[PDB]
């Protein structure tokens, strides 16, 4: 599900699913 | 950046995991 | 929409909506 | 932490914005 264009809340959801317990950081200007 | 690599272009698991903690 | 129990993907979505361009960091073990 | 403050207990805009960049 990861090898596509992932924009906006879709990208954030993918990070959530992939990173799991670790959590993640979302920075759209860097 | 994550938007340029995964929204403007096709994402990858490698790219995504670079943003896990 | 923010003054409730926000768990899992719901919490991540709220952060996305509230933080906007700034982005955010999601750390569920700290 | 964010889960204890916003999932296990009721969230607030103050709490959420502490996690914006």
């Amino acid at each position: 599900f990861v090898n596509q264009h992932l924009c906006g809340s879709h990208l954030v959801e993918a990070l959530y699913l992939v990173c799991g317990e670790r959590g993640f950081f979302y920075t759209p200007k860097a | 950046g994550i938007v340029e690599q995964c929204c403007a272009s096709v994402c990858s698991l490698y790219q995504l995991e670079n943003y896990c903690n």
